[PDB]
């Protein structure tokens, strides 16, 4: 874990930091002027009060500075205040103290979110932020429950109302929504969520899926004091932290020590136990946790030739090919009876052949079930018929045959009884294995068999501020400033909320016996929505039947488990949209093509109506 | 065998040779073969001695009888001495003088000396017995592509590299090189067998020329190849043929006056070398990269 | 010590002979991808058929391994600009082959040879494939420093080697890389690999290269002589050009073969080793300066920005100046009160811009080494170094000083001042706008008081680095017109570049200026002799100050102040470089300009040839008053 | 590419002169294939492939009755908007004497083979509008001895001065693009405002039919130009010639040009930055006609007496769309 400690009161400088240091804490959040200093800016006499202001910035190192402490607001400056005076002082103090962490140069600073108007404050940290591009982070305090509705019901005329609250009890995010969304979504600007002693219904919890929370602030007022005095929390407090630290926050402490007869350290190492003490770091995980909320755009394997590591991390996933081998193996079974397994050699051609995993699968296939088989082993990507041909002259002989070219080109000299593909992306079709299938079609027997034999595309609503920020984040000189909104990402999600259940969009068959083939597709999906959230993606899988009941999918219900050859796809829209609890998101797709592109393009019709998303494929085109 | 035989010389008694190299795969190496039946190459089983090289072999040439001279691309000038039963091949020497691929090499008149040109754009003058360089000549600008020595003179040799010079040499002389429009750049020499006062080049665009060294004109030229001519060769007749070698995949053999008497397509691929039988002296031995060895009868 | 490679064109496989290099000691191995005598047909039939595999395996090395350990090279039968059209054709297709291999397996470099004056089509289809993918892929191209034809031996009877002059003709290489280099764009993928012969070419020929991105030297075993151990050596002139390329950091590749075959190859690489350790040591400055060679920062605004703390920190780790500060304060001091008034004249002496008090200690310091009376004020406007200001004070220096939080343009000062000691100087003088500060406060100056400095001006000469210039070219941000980064100034250690002509004196500026017509603006004329060919990309800025008579301080290279490393100098550049031939004259023009708002440069040249002005309006670089 | 809007092809026929050379040279053809005793037993299968609004089919007519031989016609067009006026016109006036073929000359796969295929593909840099892949496309049909109208066609190049023009070309950067693609790429325009600053020669040729078992439509043209002036050059105008059949051809090249005829204006290609030229010195310009499956551009690039940057490598900033 990694932790931090959060103190209003600091006597030295130096012996705290020490003092925090040894009980095991990364970082130490502080004020830089005295919380009760307050100061006046306009006004004679107080206004020329002589300095030192505050402590020296020679108590430390820059390197302290840069990295083990955490700046703080003093708690008397009220930029939202209804007084007109208090309004331009505190002005001047926030100023005054943001300028003074950046001239420290701090790696973060804190600040409060404690009510519903901080429209000022908002205003005021905007202007700092556009004055020096410097990287200065800022955490909002946000409580999850505000202070008003956690309140001890305790007065006589004011009774807390104990009735039911859905939108209300949420009031908190809208809070954090409101300031974030002024502030024009800048990525300095993150979330210290606060976390306090009753816990809210889960739905107000999930409303912060999907936010930039980097940091959890835990008070010791929360830790129940067990048998022996240790410092614990409730099993819903640990649900939580779990939660928090998927995401890999921060976690700071706050208040002073109840469980005197200890250090700080107990509640530390509470922490850090609950931390050792969960399913221990996978290889697929750890893999993958590289890639959380990782933008990439989507490989093209027709129009791009893969580079060799990328086929080398495509190999490199069992799983996939072990279904591959055992649909191969129960199709050559159903297709030669046992009596003809010497007299009835299967011409199966391996169409996206790589480096040829596929085609050592189809031999390990054919030896496993006992039946002959010629082998075939057609790319278009030369820099891998190189591996593929050192590995037949060494290996397989003359049973492979590596044919390099185009499966839409090649005129194959015998008809096939199976061919097997490998052209899916993480949408399915994205990578247009429809198209190459369907020239690669007429040299099939008129009885064969593909494998896969089908596959369908999903696609799932999903709010995200973190990934739509860092979508805004890949506008490029010399194109539209918004084409980043209209081009799809592959990218390991993470820190996002699935609003709906995934739903079926494009199926393709192979082989399409269709007289009329139209590749082309209009989809209409709705999903009804049970929360209040904001709209910011789509999220896209796929399954696809190799052979009967051997399937592939990425999708999260019926993923195929340990398979990390795909990563979910991510179709953005330009601007959130607003849903409450009950709507219906309804969204449509289309494929489009002509001879030489193929393309998406979406919008979303319901609740409200977005924009058409890369119209005429102009910001997105996938080359034929 | 590798795959890409790169040259075939014939021994005065029949006896064929044969220089291979691999130039893909795993292992880039060459291989040194000697066919005392030449219509059992190029079967490795039915061999009479061979040999396996560090690096492969880009030009190869005879030395008397035993002797056998690889340009190899090591750098390295090799020299193969035969056994005494002519069973194995033994390196008597190899010296790594070269800076880069030697690219060519030929025996001259005394047969105790020799002469290399490599792709570093020197010339080497060798003294086989001694096993030293006599002389270092960087006398082109580019990779030297051909050096020829004369049958009939010890001193004097031809030479040719992608700077587009001819030099006709003359070790006596202080400055031995001597330059003789300027057409497409040279890839192959050729000195007549009984006039050691004119020879034969082919260039890059397909076309062999005759030139006399005396008369310093270019009295003739024919454009036999499509492509690239790789190799020239006169066959020991009392009037000589000319055989002409092309990476468009062909052999041609031409007469006094340069005009296409003999053409075959039997090869699929690059044209390496090819030796007349100095038994049957109208059969003609060529090799290739399509790992083919053709006998072809010639009238 | 040296980064080092090893150049080889026959790899028989390809596992043992990286092992081999590896145990001898080098970091990386260039060879060829395909073997370099396996010509390849595309057009034609038979051959154009020829069944593969058309080269090794990707398998027979780690991801790891390509990418960190193999330079990929072009087989040398590959001809892009031949004179043949078939070989045309055929080569553009065996350039494009073997180039997208390079990036299949993801080589961190590929070499590509410059032998000739025409490389036109080499550069189409280079820049045709660099702009496939915008991938990492350097590109090293080799060009020797002698021509092969400038460099055969004089044995050919009927054409003799000219022992004649030509200035133009021997750096004709060069002009074949400048050329290249221009048709592609000025593509940061692609990089020098200077190769080097046994005869070394004039100076001029050698220092055409200062400025250019040199990625490689090549040296071949032939030009090691051999001592009288048998060791391989060089001359004493290679040495010297090898500590030049050791500066540039460049990597050092081995290509020939074992001609002093009593040793092993580790003998060439210890020869290098032996010469980088015995190196002069780095002194206090360039180790500093090491990592900021060459990389550009945009130029501090002391008045309108509030400087950050560590950047104050940096400033005051630099005794030299200090100690330059306090001896100027004592003089004055000296000259200001006579011995016998030592006690009854005590002098007012102001710190303005004092940042975090490094001066207000320098004052006190030369006060009691003078020995003589002072009253100080400390005057800042910043006001987060205020407060260390008023810490030091409380704490230490008491009521001595007076800590003054307020623009000096502004400060309503008490009582007039004895001296001002000042630091608003930037790497080109008044950049920082040091002229208007003290002009403001200089009406609470004595009638017969000093400023510290008392004078200081600024230094331009014009300099070549296509490496700089394509530093700057790459600032191109959106939102802003798409040259602006040209139209401003950056400070810069400068490393890789080329003086053109001795730096000459652009503005100076004299404080007290009593003059009753001030003006700060200026348009000053300058005109650089250039006794070389060569490409004018930027001029570089430095600056003289006069603190106190015969007490001054300069980053001018030289009469640079020594130890001293304050300042970096600046760089303005243009928009398009500019060609200049031997004996041709630079004439550069510069203005400071102004109004109540903003102060800045303009710049043009006017000869050999005319470029546009820079920055006019101030448009893309204003400095804030 | 484009399928062109009605007035275009309005601009297209108000040209009378090089209708009156396309129907002499169809005339002639036809008496070079169809002997006198002939003239009623032979007819003659003549396809206008690229027919517009068809005034190559009325110029096909009246050069049949002007000659005096029997012919059947064909109407290839692609444009369905064009083929709407095609077949209203057949209908009413041809008859089935012409049959109109709304599709690509590379798609269709026609009846019978033709003996006379007469186009009008060329643009102002002739080739650039991608006559010779239409017509390579579409000769497999044409019969082993017939006849290309045009047969053959030239461009032409010659370096120009006009700070004028090179203001012009610098004011159409646009947003959302590279701020130099406008230097990439050509304008057809009536050049006016310039100077000619060496005699133009030709750059890249076609024949029509190209028997050749090697087809390759790409060139490397290289071009030197002696200047006999101080100037300073900013680009390069071209024009075109075409054989439409052995002495009748057609030019706007301006030494050569066909007078009276404004089908064409000449074409400028741009460079980014200007280059003086001192009077002797010698303009060398390279050129390249690249292509792949989908698209065909031009790159181009000065070498001397200085250097330029190569122009639309990649054709990043200008494609022709096959
Ligand atoms: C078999 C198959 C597999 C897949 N799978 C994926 O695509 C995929 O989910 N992932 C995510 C994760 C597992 C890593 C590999 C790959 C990926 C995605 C996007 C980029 S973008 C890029 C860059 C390309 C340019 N070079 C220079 C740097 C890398 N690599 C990648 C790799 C799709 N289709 C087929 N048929
Ligand atoms: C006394 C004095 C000294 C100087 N000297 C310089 O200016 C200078 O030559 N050098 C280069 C070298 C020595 C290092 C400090 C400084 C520098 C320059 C440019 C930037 S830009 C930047 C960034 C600012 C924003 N933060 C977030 C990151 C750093 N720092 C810097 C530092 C000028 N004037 C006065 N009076
Ligand atoms: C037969 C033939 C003729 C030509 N000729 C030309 O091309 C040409 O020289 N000129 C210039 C002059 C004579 C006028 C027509 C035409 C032209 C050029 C460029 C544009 S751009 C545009 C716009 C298109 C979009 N709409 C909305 C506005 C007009 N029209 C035009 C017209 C080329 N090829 C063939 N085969
Ligand atoms: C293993 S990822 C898909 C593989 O199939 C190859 N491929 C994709 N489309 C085709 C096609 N139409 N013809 C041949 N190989 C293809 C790609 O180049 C890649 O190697
Ligand atoms: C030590 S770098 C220059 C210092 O002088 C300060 N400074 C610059 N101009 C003024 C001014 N007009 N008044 C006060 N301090 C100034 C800057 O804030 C910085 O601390
Ligand atoms: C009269 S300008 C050229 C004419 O030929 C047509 N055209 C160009 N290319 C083709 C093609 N491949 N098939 C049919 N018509 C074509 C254009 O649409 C236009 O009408």
């Amino acid at each position: 874990v990694s932790s931090g400690r959060d103190l209003n009161c600091v006597p030295e400088i130096a012996d705290t930091l020490g003092a925090v240091a040894k009980q095991g804490f990364d970082f130490l959040c502080m004020p830089v002027f005295h919380p009760r200093f307050k100061r006046e800016f306009i006004q004679e006499p107080a206004k020329n009060r002589p300095g030192p202001q505050t402590r020296s910035d020679l108590l430390l190192s820059g390197r302290d500075w840069n990295t083990l402490i955490v700046g703080k607001l003093s708690p008397w400056i009220r930029p939202d205040s209804k007084v007109e005076k208090i309004r331009r002082n505190s002005e001047a103090a926030m100023l005054q103290e943001l300028n003074f962490g950046a001239y420290l140069g701090l790696p973060a600073f804190l600040l409060p979110l404690n009510q519903e108007d901080n429209t000022n404050l908002a205003r005021v940290l905007t202007n700092h932020i556009h004055t020096g591009h410097h990287s200065s982070m800022f955490w909002m305090r946000v409580p999850l429950v505000a202070p008003e509705d956690l309140r001890d019901d305790i007065i006589e005329n004011a009774p807390t109302t104990h009735t039911e609250e859905y939108s209300g009890e949420e009031k908190t995010w809208m809070w954090w929504h409101n300031f974030r969304t002024l502030c024009d979504y800048s990525k300095r600007i993150a979330v210290a969520l606060e976390i306090g002693a009753d816990l809210p219904s889960n739905h107000v919890i999930d409303r912060w899926l999907g936010e930039p929370i980097k940091a959890a602030i835990l008070p010791t007022s929360i830790f129940l004091t067990n048998k022996k005095g240790f410092p614990v929390l409730s099993k819903m407090h640990q649900r939580l932290i779990f939660r928090l630290l998927k995401l890999e926050v921060q976690f700071i402490i706050t208040g002073t020590n109840h469980h005197s007869e200890k250090e700080f350290c107990s509640y530390l190492q509470y922490l850090e136990y609950l931390s050792q003490n969960r399913p221990p770091p996978n290889a697929y995980e750890l893999f993958a946790k590289g890639y959380e909320d990782y933008l990439q755009s989507p490989l093209q394997p027709l129009m791009d030739n893969l580079e060799s590591q990328t086929y080398e991390v495509f190999e490199k996933d069992p799983i996939k090919y072990s279904q591959y081998q055992q649909a191969i193996y129960k199709c050559l079974l159903d297709r030669v009876p046992e009596e003809e397994k010497d007299t009835n050699v299967q011409v199966l051609m391996v169409l996206g052949a790589g480096r040829g995993p596929l085609v050592n699968a189809s031999l390990r296939a054919a030896k496993q079930a006992d039946r002959r088989i010629k082998l075939y082993a057609v790319e278009k990507n030369p820099n891998a018929v190189v591996t593929l041909e050192n590995w037949q002259f060494e290996e397989w002989g003359s049973q492979v045959t590596v044919v390099s070219s185009d499966m839409r080109e090649w005129v194959a000299p015998e008809k096939a009884d199976i061919i097997v593909s490998e052209l899916l992306g993480s949408f399915a079709d994205n990578e247009l294995s429809p198209e190459c299938l369907d020239g690669a079609q007429h040299f099939l027997k008129d009885d064969g068999v593909s494998i896969p034999g089908e596959y369908t595309s999903f696609l799932a609503p999903i709010s995200s501020s973190k990934l739509y920020n860092e979508v805004r984040a890949c506008r490029e000189k010399d194109r539209d400033p918004e084409a980043q909104f209209e081009m799809p990402y592959v990218v390991r999600l993470h820190n996002f909320h699935q609003l709906s259940a995934p739903q079926p969009c494009f199926t393709f068959s192979h082989p399409n016996r269709d007289p009329m083939i139209d590749n082309n597709r209009y989809c209409t999906l709705e999903f009804p929505v049970e929360v209040n959230t904001v709209l910011h993606g789509f999220a896209g899988y796929f399954e696809t039947v190799l052979y009967q009941d051997i399937t592939l999918s990425i999708r999260p219900e019926t993923h195929s488990p340990g398979m990390f050859s795909w990563f979910p796809i991510l179709f953005p829209i330009k601007q959130p949209i607003t849903v409450r609890e009950g709507q219906t998101i309804c969204v449509r797709f289309w494929r489009c093509s002509n001879s030489k592109k193929v393309w998406y393009e979406w919008a979303v019709t319901a609740p409200v109506c977005s924009a058409i998303h890369n119209p005429t494929g102009r910001s997105y085109t996938i080359g034929l | 065998m590798e795959r890409q035989l790169e040259a075939a010389r014939y021994r005065s008694d029949g006896a064929l040779l044969l220089g291979a190299s691999s130039l893909s795969g795993r292992c880039w190496a060459g291989s040194l073969w000697l066919f005392k039946d030449p219509c059992a190459a190029p079967n490795e089983g039915f061999c009479s001695a061979g040999v396996q090289t560090e690096a492969g072999v880009a030009d190869l040439t005879w030395v008397g009888e035993r002797g056998i001279l690889v340009a190899s691309d090591s750098g390295a000038v090799e020299l193969w001495e035969l056994d005494e039963n002519e069973t194995l091949i033994v390196s008597k020497f190899c010296k790594y003088e070269h800076d880069d691929i030697v690219s060519t090499v030929s025996v001259l008149s005394s047969g105790t000396q020799a002469v290399s040109g490599s792709k570093d754009i020197c010339i080497k003058v060798w003294d086989l017995a001694q096993q030293v360089v006599l002389s270092s000549y960087r006398a082109h600008a580019a990779q030297v592509t051909c050096v020829a020595a004369s049958p009939h003179k010890d001193s004097v040799f031809l030479s040719c590299s992608e700077d587009n010079r001819i030099l006709l040499w003359d070790t006596r002389c202080p400055k031995p090189a001597s330059q003789i429009a300027p057409g497409y750049l040279p890839t192959s020499l050729a000195w007549h067998p009984q006039q050691s006062e004119v020879f034969v080049f082919g260039d890059e665009n397909g076309t062999v020329s005759l030139v006399d060294t005396k008369s310093t004109s270019c009295v003739l030229s024919s454009a036999v190849h499509s492509q690239c001519v790789t190799g020239l060769v006169f066959s020991p007749h009392s009037v000589p043929f000319l055989a002409s070698l092309s990476e468009d995949c062909s052999l041609a053999v031409l007469d006094s006056s340069l005009s296409e008497l003999f053409r075959s397509q039997a090869h699929r691929d690059f044209v390496r070398d090819a030796t007349w039988s100095p038994l049957n002296h109208s059969l003609l031995t060529t090799v290739g990269w399509d790992h083919q060895v053709v006998h072809h009868v010639v009238p």
